[PDB]
């Protein structure tokens, strides 16, 4: 599956995502965004089935949009991520249900909190300070149990997140294509312009 | 599960045992199966126990709905008629086995239900796992113008074939007798003769054998 | 009348439905048009009206099958949806019992659905009135429908405005048009004389006229314009 | 897979004098992969606690449902929910998605207010109460959590005493199972006290 | 399952087993196969014990409704509402039902109704697990117009012959007949027909 | 205003429509009564064949709702056919749903339910019939139960409906206040359907022939209408008392 | 048909005005007094109740003050039944936003929401509005505490005090005689009593008429203190209204 | 006290009436004269059809018309109102069929139309029927002959008439009840329905007039429905017309 | 086809809901009934006023059983009463047995009801219930309570009250003759005076209904065995203890 991996810090949150999106024997695109931005302090990554994970995406996107402009207010990431367990709990016992599986992270400005929830396509819903969907938390969980710290910085996670990203190229079978990285901090969501 | 119903008479009697099993595992060594559909109609559930639960309380309750409505005494006919009814609806989906009996004003009655709405009248009736165990004893027990304490007595072996010989059923036995003139008498462990032996060690563990991380008081008013 | 006037839900003192005989009174005020037929062949011939001379005349003659057609007198619309329903009954016919749908048929049919409307409350009667042709497998029929559900089979017949004087000419010419066989052009011209029988300071144009003829060897077909002008 | 046995999880409840004991193990994992350590399975309404095993969408989903109807509940009868009434409740929303049902195992503990006797009842996926007075288990550890009371369990003991033998049943019923384990919660309910202890225990 | 109703001068009679199995187990060896659609109308069933006895209820239902209204309905009335019921629910149904009735004016009719529901009207009708067994016997036995004890011996023949060869029927014999006099119940013990 | 033409109150607090339904009660200008025997229960009501063209066979006002329910109706025959129509339907659904016959009081507090739903909804109006119901219950025994277009119902030992509805209705209660009890104490039910008759000819003050009376009786698990020659059979008996 | 009977309740005036809106306001006009009181350190709400006899049990009876959650109230003008049903149809739209997002609802999201309903009663469906007036008293953790009003024209508004119900003039002119930004929670319970006593239609304002209630701070956790009746004649005898 | 009150159907005036159905049936009167004849083993109907002008096809726009293949409808009034009832007492008549498979006895064919028009009078949505309906034929029981009222009142007649001449209609019709106790022949009842029709059109002499007979018999149409057409028409119109003066 | 989805009950100018105060009308124009709520029970009674001596007392029973524990009188229609027992039997299952294996609390109950009435006095093409209703209950969180419901929807609770015709009198009556301290007897005897006050024909155990809310009745239960179930504490009266209880006044 792709690579969808987030880790918080004690200032930030970070996520990456594969770059890679191949459809038959082909990799189709290379420089593939699998990110959406929920509101200007809370990003969202989702990988799974195709097609299913845009429409999903998207349809939180505009969800979460609408109540921003009804309330003049930004939601914090645990109601965002209560919002988005409901509508995947309420999906799978629909008639076809969402086979996505999302990493939120957020910027709790209330608590200026950093904020990592992982969910996976069925409902069910974490507060994780490092987690991964698919594949990638096999190699990366083992590296994140030794050298994460809570007190870690902004640059510390990045090098966690490459040395997790060159394990994953070297003990992988497939091409993921490198990974895009955002950082999400008090001044909104920024994308690491070269990893 | 092992329950029976045999007619006397001037009532009609049900027993069943006290074990449910969570596949091979006892899950309660004393589940009362004996169901009130009616004050003076009872029944015992097999098969789905969350089935024959809901079920019960459904028609019990929409039988005391058409008694306050008729203002008269429930009929074991029309239980029998709406659990038919409710069970041939969903075509066996709803796995309840009944045994239901009951005294009314047209007298006394024992009938057996199945899962997908069949029905069947009888003097003795037995159903269950070891349902083949005390079908034998009713068979070589049995005979016409039997007393209260005969059927209580034929019942309750029974239900201790069915709790000796089957591994379904076990521990103690549940009774319901529901007499013509009388109020219905629900004995509740009837017969004890499973009664766990004493160990050979108290397991008391010393206080502070268990680590301990964290501790804290929750609120709660 | 006065208090019995707001609905078709309600009768009169006397029993009547004023809604319907509103709804007859429109037909009275639409175009006169005008049907005849023989054992051969049956015509229907009708005056289109324009509101001014700028306005086009509106065709009042509707093809429901190959068989059938019909002309209306009063609110289009309503003629509209009732010949579409008469052009589904007869394609249900030709698709179903690979049979061509009986004019008696189709008026009883008409009868029904303009009945579902005057004892129901809410909506309306239909503000038209219909002359139906056909020939079927038991010869040339012509019938005259109302919003009311009352269709009756004639030789001859009119309605619309000043209709009396072209039905009583056909009331005078039956043992004269009922034997026009083997002819369609006398029984269209005679037609025209009733039409023109029935006419007030006007004057039959190329434009004002229009004709349907059906009958055997001879589908149901539509003249207008430059086609009736032999007829003139 | 099996849908009960994709998260994992144990749950157990005893009784004593006086006094109740429901426990809990910390793991959520996605099959053999644990992804958390953090997932607490007791959850508390007013003065009766409810430990729910199984899938843990259908847990936390059930969590959120009877807070709803209990929150509803305080505010139309001015008072708390007991624990038998609150045990009805459960068995008839299980029973409400018969044909689709919600995978759990839900084990209901607590103190009626009024009478004072100590309360515990266990459900299966479709709402068929089960009222033991020794005790209830649920989970992937059953026949391990079932083995371990049915060893341990004496009635009339003090709450102390039920907290280690709780303790002790729970952790050596963890310790045999792959899906449970990676810390553990143990609640002591008296009638007017309710403690929260965490325990240490091997984390594999 | 063994079941069949004959004709005879003075009306009809439906005799059937009193046993029904879940697969080898003797589940009730006292069943009564014969069921009362109307006072004189009954029905003999076989299959699926939950279907037959809806059925019959659903029969029973619409013919008191049928009576309250037009009065008493005819043999050929409650056939045709077995037939709907079996025919237009035939994707769902497992039920053989023969439906023999007497009445003033057709004297008595036997009507089967086998599995599609389709409808049959017989001078007598067999069905049945058993039935099989006893076809030729039956073909070589049965008589128009007989009386009632011999057409009691006929039909106590036959369903002890069922009986002895199909392990699914069994019991005792109960016997429904129909006359100008009313309804009578007949009832055959083992040592009867076995001895036969 | 529009009070008076929709089932709403007044301000006086009545209901109009429901009012002017029991007066339509009254419209066929017929009189019936029904009575309690020992062990059995007799309605005789004023059979009115005025038009010589009609059938008189098809002329009535009882209907057998069950076989062991009878209802005689007091008011228009379509209304009244309406209501025997609904009433042999719950009948037949009840012991369809529940396993034994609808009884007597069960039935008119199911018309009842529905007389008073017409009394509270707009869309459907009052049936001007008044339904007396008549058989003998397993439980309760001879039973007669009266329901009216306000929905209201209520058993009686004896009661009248019509025209002269309070004549009868005093003249019954004079009978039961002298003897004292709740049923005419006769064994046999045409001896009690003599008596219902012969008090219907004190009440109304006129005599009748066999075309005049139609009689109800409902005993032990049968409800059966009395021909024309068993009525006069009956009037003959009554002709040869005191 | 039935078109002669249509009263048309939603249905504009010649000067642009909703017939049952005005009506139902002049009914709620009659209904007991309310009045809400946001002080700095808290909120408070008081009415008056209508019903009086001496075998009524006051105790246990609560027509004027209902709880929506935790963290809001209400007290009610106008029909007690329609605003039990608009109570009820609160606190499950209060609990369905808990459960999606697991978060205390804010208080003009409910009152809005209310609001939304009772426009949509006065603009389809041709019914009669609800014949109550509710005024909010809710704390949330952005706008912290908050008093707003709502009728059954649809429209809501925020206030810092406010009385709906029987003599909303006078009352709010005493209000706004004796208001201030800076008082606190007993002042405002003082103005509230005082208010009510002096726009009563009763002779005496007794412990039996009215009911009390404050959204009180008292730790970080707000607090919802419904008055009982000993505690109502206890406030009373302290600020002079009445004598022990 | 009040007014307004035959102003919507279903609404009860003081007295305790629905004057919409008396509206409805002073509609009826309005309507053209038809009768029916019970004879021993079976039933005739008879109607004048008014010739509104001799542009009108004879033998055409029939008004009696067949309900399943025994029964035998005609009505007076709003004809689109009796081809409406018809349609549903066909539909009734299929239905019973095939649930019952013997066709549908005439009593029960007759309380099936009875209670669609008292429904018709029970909600002021719907106005009452504009037709008094005179139907009938033979069943297992023997013939029958109803008569249906825009009330949804129905009986069984001897003889039933209904339109402008139906008085004198009836008149005529019970002198046969008064003449013939035994009975008439359905040959002979053709022939006496022809002699009433004649009779009743002399209150509606303004416009000629057509006559229309079928009948429904064991022993002369063997149960069917059957219309009066050919030689016995011109036997039983030549009866009527010397009758006549 | 139902056309009536309009309101039937709007609001006037004058700021009254116009159909409500009919039905409260009409309620006045009732028999009286009444209920007194005691120390240990609760009493509810009217008098059964029958239009013609053939008809049966018994077979017109205005104290109906909701639940064991719930018992409920009315003053007005007698149908729509009917109705509303029927619908609050059903309700008390559907909605609260059904889900918390228990009968409802009194509160409750009675909520539900009002939510009938109200649904009634604003639901579309629908007049409200003519009847005013006392219901009597004893839940084990709430003790013993008496409420009364009115045609609007509202409902409160009394420690005595009465509705109908002498609904005035009653009241003055209870009010000087109501005590905390009162007992189920005493309760009962000054019942039986206010209705005797309120009351024209014959005044015995034969013409008027009583009812009461008090101990359970273990031997009116139907069966033993399962000692945590307790007899139902609603307990109508017999004629013979009423004639009784009037001899001895
Ligand atoms: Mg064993
Ligand atoms: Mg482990």
């Amino acid at each position: 599956m792709d690579i969808i991996l987030g880790i918080r810090v004690q200032d930030s949150v970070i996520l990456a995502s594969s770059k890679a999106v191949t459809r038959g024997i082909s990799v189709l695109k290379d420089s593939d965004d699998k990110t959406r931005q929920l509101s200007p302090h809370t990003l969202m990554s989702f990988a799974g089935e195709a097609g299913d994970t845009v429409q999903f995406a998207e349809y939180i996107q505009a969800n979460i949009q609408l109540y921003s402009i009804r309330e003049d207010y930004e939601l914090s990431p645990q109601a965002v991520s209560s919002f988005v367990r409901q509508e995947l709990a309420k999906s799978i016992r629909s008639r076809r249900p969402y086979q996505v599986n999302v990493l939120i992270g957020g910027y709790d400005k209330k608590k200026n909190k950093p904020e990592l929830y992982q969910i996976d396509y069925l409902g069910t819903k974490v507060e994780l300070p490092y987690g991964a969907h698919g594949y990638s938390g096999f190699y990366t969980f083992s590296l994140l149990d030794h050298h994460y710290r809570p007190d870690m910085t902004t640059e510390e996670g990045l090098d966690l997140l490459k040395l997790c990203v060159q394990e994953l190229e070297k003990r992988m079978p497939m091409d993921f294509k490198g990974v895009i990285v955002k950082i999400v901090d008090k001044d909104g969501i920024r994308q690491v312009d070269d990893f | 599960t092992t329950i029976v119903g045999v007619k006397f008479n001037n009532g009609v009697v049900i027993a069943a045992d006290t074990r449910s099993t969570q596949g091979p595992i006892v899950a309660d060594k004393n589940c009362a199966k004996l169901h009130r559909i009616s004050p003076k109609i009872w029944c015992a559930g097999a098969g789905t126990a969350a089935d024959t639960e809901a079920v019960t309380q459904l028609i019990g309750s929409n039988i005391e709905l058409h008694s306050l409505y008729t203002s008269r005494e429930p009929r074991v006919v029309s239980a029998l008629q709406m659990l038919k009814q409710h069970l041939f609806k969903y075509q066996g989906h709803i796995g309840a086995y009944l045994i239901v009996a009951g005294v009314d004003p047209t007298g006394s009655h024992l009938f057996s239900i199945h899962a997908h709405g069949s029905t069947d009248v009888g003097y003795y009736l037995s159903l269950g796992s070891g349902s083949l165990a005390a079908m034998a004893v009713l068979e070589s027990h049995w005979k016409q113008d039997l007393t209260k304490e005969e059927a209580i007595k034929l019942a309750s072996d029974a239900i201790q074939a069915g709790i000796w010989n089957d591994l379904g059923s076990g521990s103690n036995v549940d009774v319901c007798v529901m007499e013509i003139g009388k109020d219905a008498e629900y004995l509740r462990n009837y017969l004890t003769p499973n009664v766990r032996e004493e160990k050979q060690k108290s397991y008391k563990f010393p206080r502070g054998t268990t680590a301990v991380l964290k501790e804290s008081i929750v609120n709660i008013c | 009348r006065n208090n019995y006037d707001g609905d078709t839900v309600t009768f009169s003192p006397t029993g009547r439905l004023f809604q319907v005989e509103y709804a007859l009174e429109a037909i009275k005020q639409g175009s006169v048009t005008v049907g005849l037929r023989s054992n051969t062949h049956a015509v229907l011939v009708a005056l289109k009206r324009n509101a001014d001379e700028l306005s086009s005349y509106q065709k009042k003659i509707i093809k429901c099958d190959e068989h059938m057609g019909l002309s209306l007198a009063g609110l289009a619309p309503d003629a509209r949806v009732l010949s579409n329903y008469l052009r589904q009954q007869c394609n249900y016919s030709s698709l179903v019992f690979n049979r061509k749908l009986a004019v008696e048929r189709a008026g009883h049919l008409l009868c029904d659905k303009a009945q579902k409307n005057t004892q129901s409350y809410g909506g309306r009667p239909y503000g038209v009135g219909l002359l139906i042709i056909g020939y079927d497998k038991s010869g040339a029929h012509l019938l005259e429908f109302q919003p009311s559900g009352n269709v009756t089979e004639l030789y001859g017949t009119a309605i619309g405005a000043r209709s009396q004087g072209a039905k009583t000419y056909l009331e005078r010419t039956l043992d004269t048009f009922i034997k026009i066989d083997g002819n369609p052009d006398e029984l269209i011209k005679a037609g025209v004389e009733a039409i023109s029988q029935s006419l007030r300071d006007e004057s039959l144009t190329v434009d004002n006229l229009s004709i349907a003829i059906v009958g055997k060897d001879t589908p149901f077909t539509i003249y207008d314009g430059e086609a009736v002008a032999k007829y003139i | 897979s099996d849908p009960s046995s994709i998260n994992g999880g144990i749950v157990v409840a005893m009784t004593g004098k006086d006094c109740v004991a429901i426990a809990c193990d910390l793991r959520l994992g996605s099959q053999s992969l644990g992804v958390s350590n953090k997932f607490e399975k007791i959850f508390h309404y007013g003065h009766v606690f409810l430990g729910i095993t199984g899938l843990a969408t259908d847990v936390t989903t059930l969590n959120e449902m009877f807070r709803y109807k209990t929150n509803l509940y305080k505010l139309k009868e001015e008072r708390a929910i007991e624990p038998e009434t609150f045990t009805q409740l459960v068995s008839s929303s299980l029973y409400e998605r018969r044909f689709g049902p919600y995978f759990v195992g839900p084990v209901v503990a607590g103190i009626n207010s009024k009478s004072g006797k100590p309360f515990i009842a266990g459900f299966d996926l479709i709402g068929c109460i089960d009222e033991a007075k020794d005790f209830i288990v649920s989970g992937t550890a059953s026949d391990q959590l079932f083995g371990m009371c049915e060893s341990l369990y004496e009635p009339n003991l003090e709450p102390e005493d039920l907290f280690e033998t709780i303790s002790q049943a729970l952790l050596n019923a963890a310790d045999r199972d792959a899906l449970s384990g990676w810390g553990a919660v143990v609640y002591i309910i008296k009638k007017d006290e309710v403690v929260k202890r965490y325990l240490k225990m091997r984390q594999d | 399952t063994s079941i069949m109703a004959v004709t005879f001068k003075d009306g009809v009679i439906l005799g059937a087993d009193s046993r029904t199995t879940t697969g080898a187990y003797i589940a009730n060896r006292v069943t009564d196969k014969l069921t009362r659609v109307h006072d004189k109308i009954w029905c003999c069933r076989s299959g699926s014990a939950a279907d037959t006895q809806a059925i019959a209820d659903i029969v029973q239902y619409h013919l008191e409704l049928y009576t309250s209204q037009y009065g008493t309905p005819s043999t050929e009335t409650a056939a045709s509402v077995f037939k709907e019921l079996c025919y237009e629910n035939k994707d769902n149904l497992t039920a053989g039902i023969i439906v023999a009735g007497y009445d003033d004016k057709n004297k008595g009719e036997v009507y089967t109704i086998p599995l599609g529901g389709s409808v049959h009207k017989l001078p007598y009708a067999i069905a049945g697990s058993g039935s099989t067994f006893i076809y030729g016997y039956c073909d070589k036995n049965f008589r128009e117009n007989m009386s009632k004890e011999e057409t009691v011996d006929f039909i106590k023949h036959s369903l002890s012959q069922a009986i002895k060869w199909d392990g699914s029927s069994g019991g005792v014999i109960r016997m429904v007949v129909l006359t100008a006099a009313g309804v009578e119940r007949l009832i055959f013990y083992p040592d009867e027909y076995e001895q036969l | 205003g529009y009070d008076r033409h929709i089932t709403i109150f007044s301000p006086e607090g009545r209901l109009y429509q429901v009012e002017y339904a029991f007066k339509a009660t009254n419209q066929t200008n017929i009189n019936s009564l029904a009575v309690r025997g020992k062990d059995c229960t007799v309605v005789i009501s004023q059979k009115k064949v005025p038009d010589k063209l009609l059938d008189p066979t098809t002329v009535s006002y009882i209907f057998c709702i069950s076989r062991t329910i009878g209802m005689v109706v007091n008011g228009p025959i379509p209304d009244a056919r309406n209501a025997a129509l609904r009433a042999k339907a719950e009948a037949a659904e009840f012991r369809y749903k529940y396993g034994y016959d609808m009884p007597c009081d069960v039935l008119a507090k199911r018309m009842a339910n529905l007389s008073q739903i017409y009394t509270q909804r707009a869309y459907m109006r009052p049936l001007g019939v008044i339904l007396t119901f008549v058989s003998v219950d397993e439980e309760l025994g001879p039973s007669i139960y009266k329901t009216d277009p306000a929905g209201y119902y209520v058993g009686y030992k004896a009661t009248a409906t019509g025209p002269k509805q309070q004549e009868i209705t005093t003249n019954l209660e004079n009978h039961f206040k002298k003897s004292k009890i709740d049923h005419i104490n006769e064994e046999s039910w045409e001896k009690v359907v003599e008596f219902a008759i012969t008090h219907m000819i004190d009440a109304l003050g006129t005599e009748f022939s066999k075309n005049d009376l139609e009689v109800g009786v409902a005993t032990k698990d049968k409800f059966f209408t009395l021909s024309a020659e068993n009525i006069e059979e009956r009037l003959v008996a009554i002709a040869e008392q005191d | 048909g039935s078109r002669r009977y249509d009263s048309r309740t939603t249905i504009f005036s010649p000067e642009g005005r909703l017939y049952q809106v005005e009506y139902a306001l002049e009914s709620i006009s009659h209904a007991g007094t309310a009045i809400g009181i946001m002080a700095s350190d808290g909120i408070v709400l008081a009415a008056e109740r209508k019903v009086t006899s001496t075998l009524l049990e006051q105790d246990t009876s609560t027509e004027k003050l209902y709880k929506l959650n935790d963290k809001i109230a209400v007290a009610v003008a106008g029909l007690t039944a329609d605003a039990e049903i608009l109570i009820n149809t609160a606190r499950i739209h209060a609990q369905n936003y808990l459960k999606t997002y697991n978060e205390d609802i804010p208080v003009e999201i409910l009152v809005r929401r209310l609001s939304d309903i009772k426009q949509g009663y006065t603009q389809h469906g041709g019914l009669r509005p609800f014949g109550v007036s509710f005024i909010y008293a809710g704390y949330d953790d952005r706008y912290g505490y908050q008093l707003y009003t709502s009728n059954p024209s649809g429209n809501y508004t925020g206030w810092k005090a406010i009385s709906v119900g029987a003599n909303t003039s006078a009352a709010q002119t005493l209000l706004q005689m004796d208001y201030k930004d800076d008082m606190k929670v007993d002042d405002a319970i003082e103005l509230a009593l005082k208010t009510l006593s002096k726009t009563t239609d009763s002779s005496a304002l007794t412990y039996d008429r009215l009911e009390f209630a404050t959204i009180r701070k008292g730790d970080g956790e707000v607090y919802q203190k419904i008055f009982k009746p000993q505690e109502i004649k206890d406030i009373l005898v302290k600020t002079g209204i009445t004598k022990k | 006290i009040g007014t307004g009150y035959d102003l919507s159907n279903s609404v009860f005036s003081p007295d305790g009436r629905n004057f919409q159905v008396e509206y409805a049936v002073k509609a009826v009167e309005n309507g053209t004269t038809s009768i029916g004849i019970k004879c021993n083993d079976g039933v005739v109907f008879a109607v004048e059809k008014l010739i509104t002008s001799k542009l009108l096809v004879p033998q055409k726009n029939v008004k009696i018309q067949v309900v399943d293949r025994h029964i035998g409808c005609v009505y007076s009034g709003l004809i689109p109102d009796g081809r409406h009832l018809v349609n549903r007492g066909r539909e009734e008549a299929a239905s019973f069929k095939k649930l019952y498979k013997t066709p549908i006895p005439i009593p029960a064919f007759a309380d099936r139309l009875g209670q669609y028009v008292q429904a018709h009078t029970l909600y002021n949505s719907v106005r009452p029927f504009g037709v008094s309906t005179i139907f009938g034929g033979v069943d297992k029981n023997g013939a029958h002959l109803y008569m249906l009222e825009p009330s949804g009142s129905y009986w069984g007649y001897k003889g039933a008439a209904t339109g402008k001449g139906r008085q004198s209609a009836k008149a005529e019709l019970e002198k046969l009840v008064d003449h013939h106790p035994e009975g008439l022949s359905a040959r002979e009842a053709v022939k006496q329905a022809a002699k009433i029709i004649y009779l009743a059109h002399e209150d509606n002499k303004e416009k000629d007039f057509e006559l229309e007979i079928s009948w429904c018999s064991l022993s002369e149409t063997n149960g069917l429905h059957k219309f009066v057409k050919g030689d016995l028409l011109q036997e039983a119109i030549d009866f009527a017309q010397k009758e006549i003066n | 086809t139902d056309r009536y989805s309009f309101s039937l009950t709007t609001f006037s100018p004058s700021g009254k809901l116009g159909q409500i105060d009919y039905a409260l009308t009409a309620v006045k124009q009732g028999v009286t009934s009444l209920g007194i709520k005691a120390t240990n029970g609760v009493v509810i009674a009217t008098e059964k006023k029958s239009s013609s001596p053939l008809a049966m007392s018994e077979t017109l029973s205005k104290v109906s059983l909701l639940t064991p524990d719930i018992g409920a009188v009315y003053s007005g229609m007698g149908p729509d009463y009917r109705v509303l027992v029927d619908k609050s039997r059903k309700v008390a299952h559907t909605s609260y047995k059904r889900i918390y294996g228990e009968y409802p609390p009194t509160k409750l109950l009675v909520s539900e009801v009002a939510k009938i009435m109200q649904e009634a006095t604003q639901s579309g093409g629908v007049r409200p219930f003519g009847v005013s209703l006392l219901i009597a209950g004893h839940d084990e969180f709430n003790g013993f309570s008496l409420y009364q419901v009115d045609p609007s929807g509202s409902y409160f609770p009394w420690k005595a009250t009465a509705i109908g015709k002498g609904s005035v009198a009653a009241k003055t009556f209870l009010e000087k003759r109501w005590n905390d301290e009162l007992e189920l007897e005493d309760a009962i005897h000054i019942a039986l005076l206010t209705l005797k006050e309120s009351v024209e024909g014959e005044f015995n155990g034969d013409t008027i209904e009583l009812a009461i809310i008090g101990d359970e009745n273990p031997d009116l239960l139907g069966y033993t065995g399962i000692p945590t179930d307790k007899g139902p504490r609603f307990r109508k009266l017999t004629s013979q203890e009423i004639n009784d209880r009037l001899e001895a006044l």
